[PDB]
Formats: structure tokens, sequence, C-alpha cells
RNA sequence: GUUCCCGGGCCUUGUACACACCGUAACAAGGUAACCGUAGGGGAACCUGCGGUUGGAUCACCUCCU
RNA sequence: GCUUGAGUCUCGUAGAGGGGGGUAGAAUUCCAGGUGUAGCGGUGAAAUGCGUAGAGAUCUGGAGGAAUACCGGUGGCGAAGGCGGCCCCCUGGACGAAGACUGACGCUCAGGUGCGAAAGCGUGGGGAGCAAACAGGAUUAGAUACCCUGGUAGUCCACGCCGUAAACGAUGUCGACUUGGAGGUUGUGCCCUUGAGGCGUGGCUUCCGGAGCUAACGCGUUAAGUCGACCGCCUGGGGAGUACGGCCGCAAGGUUAAAACUCAAAUGAAUUGACGGGGGCCCGCACAAGCGGUGGAGCAUGUGGUUUAAUUCGAUGCAACGCG
């Protein structure tokens, strides 16, 4: 607030799989607070997502994350005196933890059995942009063009 | 109809009206537009995005008679003025030149009684 | 060609833009040390890195 | 008020409308002449452009920040 | 990130206020600047036109050239 | 009698200075004709009205009337008011280089006279634009007010009356005296005006200041500073710069210019706060991006209210309601 320039911080990652992406990813799934009982469920979802996907739970996580990330976010930035909305280019920063938001968010939609499964859902589904957390990112990215003129 | 390629296209933006007119090089007027036509009535009289869609009721039902180097003569120091050229130049037109012959007395008469 | 290590180009000036007159004599630019001095005295200014 | 600048341009540059007068004329003749008014208020924007002067020549004797 | 919003604070600007913000006519720019003179009118303050004055306010932003 | 006072002549200069008249050009209104659309005007918004009896708009041609963009410059002339296109006729005021002269012929002044913005009225012409009275649509509790569509006096020219003002850089007029800079504007003398300059001499005017004065602000060679001279004005405000009488006036009024009674103030400059739908900046999860709640459900506690024999009282926006 008013003087934050500073970024993140480190994160301690995930204990099997050295990505720090995947441990942010462990960070939104977590619910109540309790770690290791959904992360153990990561486990236990991305490794069948990424074979209903077709590849390794590196590059099937890629490729189903490459489509839920965000490109732009309109945000209430006015110069003028008119209302309107600003298209703003997204930091490196936050792409990831907007894409892997919206998979839990999703994730908690489709309410079909263990969430294992229904994150299995969701990311697998996501690899191919169909299903709700892509439609999602689908949404935003069609918001983008009617404001993209003022510079 | 008429057959004319250099129209004079009188762009008078007053102060909350502005309206736009092709005419003959003799002076057979061909078509007209206005920012009070094309709806937008109020403080929208006043903006060059009215004269903006004012160039554009200029542009179609125009073709009929095919101007392409338009004499653009803009008249009344208004609110528009470029963004109504610029609309033309993305209209498909080629302003030959854009020339200010707007009204001016030498004092003439006394202005008007308005404003406060 | 600095104005803090060498400085007058004009009889007794600083070169920032202050001093012009030649009554300055020796009186710095503050800011950034220019002694109002003979820019023949520049013909003299050794300097360092 | 004339430009043409051949054909090369997909611009306006009506550069020239505001390097002659544009809104000069206006002034005058578009609310009622009021004779004296103008007169006045020319007088404080005198004061205010002078004192501009006065500034810049207040300026140059210090300003030791 | 401070432009949006709620509260606090510093500097500045203005006041015929400090008893301290039937019609609002003046005093903040009173949100229609004030005042004097001339003619006419209207329940009433005053209003409209014309000439003059400072016993008046801001000259802060949004777009274009080295 | 003599000159540093006033003033005149010889030789020149710039200009919205005044009176009378002529002329050029654009735009607004209207009329006729060619073209063409379904809208024009205006306001915070709306609407009367105009329009299919083809308006608004454009071009060509034409008849009136008022006023002079750009040049424009706290620039210029003038006692002041006031006044911007050009020119012709008459002509005024201000100023300068170098000399010749009468020899203080100088200044102000009650009664008086002349000029006297604008406006009103009588009379002869006149009307594009705007606009008192008035009609209409509304914001509104109402509109004879903001705004708009029409429109008469008037605005313009000439002859008179009223002879009025913030006719106020609020600074009465003539003369003399008092360190400078930036300018603006109009002439001349001297030097290589060789070139967009330098050093002096006068008028008008603006800003910053010294000597000085004052309550302060500030004026400051054009003074609110220092003197001489002349006229007018004030003795608290309101009543009242008005009634009536003299004089003038067709009319509207004006000039000279009071009292009873009443209150214990009236006025001016300068400041700290209160407030701002005035401006800038800084801080806090205020917001932007998210997670979890109350409210939808159950339990526990408390208040208003109700009831009762009694259901103490207190607190009762934030700062009462898991508080005593």
């Amino acid at each position: 607030p008013r003087r934050r320039v500073i970024g993140q911080r480190k994160i301690l990652p995930d204990p099997k799989f050295g990505s720090e992406l995947l441990a942010k990813f462990v960070n939104i799934l977590m619910v109540d607070g309790k770690k290791s009982t959904a992360e153990s469920i990561v486990y236990s979802a991305l490794e069948t997502l990424a074979q209903r996907s077709g590849k390794s739970e590196l590059e099937a996580f890629e490729v189903a994350l490459e489509n839920v990330r965000p490109t732009v976010e309109v945000k209430s930035r006015r110069v003028g005196g008119s209302t309107y909305q600003v298209p703003v280019e997204v930091r490196p920063v936050r792409r990831n933890a907007l894409a892997m938001r919206w998979i839990v968010e999703a994730a908690r939609k489709r309410g079909d059995k263990s969430m294992a499964l229904r994150l299995a859902n969701e990311l697998s589904d996501a690899a191919e942009n169909k299903g709700t957390a892509v439609k999602k990112r689908e949404d935003v990215h069609r918001m983008a063009e009617a404001n993209k003129a003022f510079a | 109809r008429k057959q004319v390629s250099d129209g004079v296209a009188h762009i008078h933006a007053s102060f909350n009206n502005t309206i736009v007119t092709i005419t003959d090089r003799q002076g057979n007027a061909l078509g007209w537009a206005t920012a009070g036509g094309s709806g937008f009535r109020g403080s929208r009289k006043s903006t060059p995005f009215a004269a903006q869609v004012a160039a554009e009721r200029c542009a179609d039902a125009v073709k009929e008679y095919g101007i392409k180097n338009l004499e653009v003569m803009v008249k009344g120091p208004g609110p528009g003025r470029e963004s109504t050229i610029r609309a033309l130049n993305a209209a498909g037109f080629r302003i030959t030149n854009i020339t200010d012959v707007t009204p001016i007395p030498h004092n003439g008469c006394r202005p008007p009684k308005k404003r406060r | 060609f600095c104005a803090r290590i060498f400085g007058p180009v004009k009889d007794y000036e600083c070169l920032c833009g202050k001093y012009k007159r030649l009554k300055h004599r020796g009186v710095i630019c503050e800011k950034c040390g220019v002694e109002v001095t003979q820019t023949k005295v520049r013909r003299e200014r050794m300097g360092h890195i | 008020i004339k430009v043409r600048e051949n054909e090369p341009f997909d611009v306006a540059l009506r550069r020239f409308k505001r390097s002659c007068e544009k809104a000069g004329v206006l002034a005058e003749v578009r609310r009622r002449e009021f004779y004296e008014k103008p007169t006045t208020e020319r007088k404080r924007a005198k004061a205010s452009a002078v004192k501009r002067h006065a500034k810049k020549l207040a300026r140059e004797n210090a300003r030791r920040t």
C-alpha cells in the first residue's frame, strides 16, 4: 500500500518435483489450511490427468497450463474524464498464479467424486481447451479487444 | 448523379452541432449529414466522435455520386475539425485539401447574445 | 569538459550559469564546484581518474 | 488555412489553421461584445505574466537548494 | 499503483462570518461576479439593454512540435 | 531696464482627435431559380414554433442596415467624455535641433459659460442581429426569473431639451525639487547609421524599490514625498443625497440643498480557525486482485416492545447488543 514495490518471497517447494509453481499449485488447493492433506491429492490428480492427457506429469501439465494462463486483465485505471477500463499486460509473477487459481476453483465445480479425480478432470480438460476452467479464461480474453485503443 | 470528383465538403462544427455536407464544385449540393440527425442529442452534439459518425453518414448514400478527391473546407471553429477529417480518410476518401474558410466577418455585425 | 572538475569557459565564469561578471573570483557553484577563474587557467587544469 | 501536401500523407495536419487564428476571430464574435470587459481581464493577465518575468529575475540570484 | 473511495494531516486561496455556513439579492467564483449612473416595468428583492471601474476569482488539467 | 517664467516665428513628426461626405469587401435576414433530405433550433433536460403549401443547408444574382477580424501592443490622441477599415476637405492639441525677441505679458478663482458616455421624448427616414412591456413551453410549491421561439420602445443619422454618473490609475490645477533597471511609443544631435548600435535631451504610461508619509495595503520622478497659490468639501450614521420653494423643462426630473425622532454604532485594512461538490502531496487492507463470515439454518446471550404480582437500574449510531 503506497510503498510496496517489492514482489514475492521464497516459498517452500514441493518435496517431490522440482517446481515451486507446483508448490504454488498446492498452496491454492490446500483447503482449510491442511497442506499435507490436499498435497497427496495433487499427486493422485497430476498422475491421472497426465495419463488422460497422454504425456508426462511435467509436459502434460505445461500444455495444460498454456491454455489457462491469462494474457491481460482490464483494470479500473481511468486517465480521462470518461469511465472506461484499461487493458493491463499482466506481470509474469501473476500469470501462473491466476491459471492455477481458476483450475482449483474449477475443481470445486463439477461435483463428481473425490477432488483428486475432479482436478484430474479440469486440467486434462484444460489440455484440450474444453471445460469450465479454460472457459473462464476465454471470457476474459473476449473482454480485452473492445478496450485496446487508448495509448 | 451529375458526376463529380471534387466534392466541396463544408464541415461546420459550431458549438453544439456539427454539419457535414459535400457539394459540387459548381454548387449543386450532393448529400448531407448532421450530429443531430444521426442521433446524439445533447452534450454529444458537441463531441468530435459524433462528428466522426457525421462523417460516416456523409460517407454512405453519397457514393451514388462518387467523390474521391474532396475539398474539405471547414467552417466554424468548433469541437471536431480533425476527428471528422480522419473519419473521412478512414472512410475511403482522399482529401485533396483541407481549407479553413470559416464564416469570418471583419467584426461586421455584432455577435449574438447568448451564454451565461 | 566538466565544470565541477575544470570550469570557466568565459573569463571568470560559473558554467552552471550563475556567476558571469568578472567580479567573481574563486566563488564556486556549490552544487558542482566551478571556481570562477581564468579559462587560461583551464589550460592548466589537471584531473584524475 | 489551405493545406494539401500532395498525396503521400494519410493525415490532416491542420497545424496552420491554429497558426492562423482558429479561435482567434471566435473569441470576439461568439458571445456578446461587452465592449470594456476583455480590457479588464487583460490587465489582470499582464500583471501575472510580467510577474512571471519578475519570477525569472528572482531565481537567478540564489535558489540555493 | 494513488487517478476511484472513507477518514486524518501540511501548504495555499476566498469571506460584510466569528453570535464562527413572500424570495436566497450581496459576502466562497454565493454555483447568474460586484458597484455607480440613465429609462421602463414588476407583489417585492431587483431584472434587461448601454457606458465605465476594480472596493473581483482560477489562471489548476486533457491532447500536439525541439 | 536686464533674464533662468509664459509665449510667438523659421524647419519637421506620429495618430481609434472632432465635423460633413463618398466607397470597397465578408457575414446575418428575406425574395426568386437549380439540387436534395427528413429533420432544424436549443438546453442540465424538455418544449412552443418551422416543416410534405418541400424548411434547415449550398451556389449564383439583387435590395436595406449596423459595425470594422487578422494588424492589437497596463499601445495612441485628448481638458475630459469618448473614440479602432481607407481617403478627400477644414483643422486642433502635444513635442524636438539650432537662433532671433517683448522683457513676469504667470497661476487659480463663488455667481457664469462651453464640452458632456448612455438613456428618455418631440420630428423626418428606418429595422438584418439583439432586446424592456407581453404571449407560450418548463426547472418549481408559484413565475410576471435563468433558457428558447417571436416581438414594440430603443440600438443608427441630423436638429434641441433633461445637463445626469464608479464623468474613479477614486489621486483637482500651474510651477520648482528629489540614488536606478526592464519596457513600450514618438523625434533629433554626435561617432566608422560600416550591420539588427553606444552616449545625452523632452512628452505619456506600467512594474519592482530608495529618501518620505501612513492605520495597513502600498504610491514612489506620471507620487499618497517637500512647498507656495486658488476653489470646493466634512464635523457620527440613518432620515436623505429625498420632499417642498427659486430657476429650467411638453415629458422623465435635475441643481442649490433641511428637520423631528432614533441608536451607541457606522467604515477600512490585515490575520488564526470553521467550510468547500477548489488544487497538490503523504499514510492505513479505503480500493484494485483473493480467502473466510453475519444475513438463508440450529444453539447460547442481550436490548426495544409485550405481559405480569414482579419480570431492578444503567448503556441505548460509530464508542448498546458473549457489556456491567
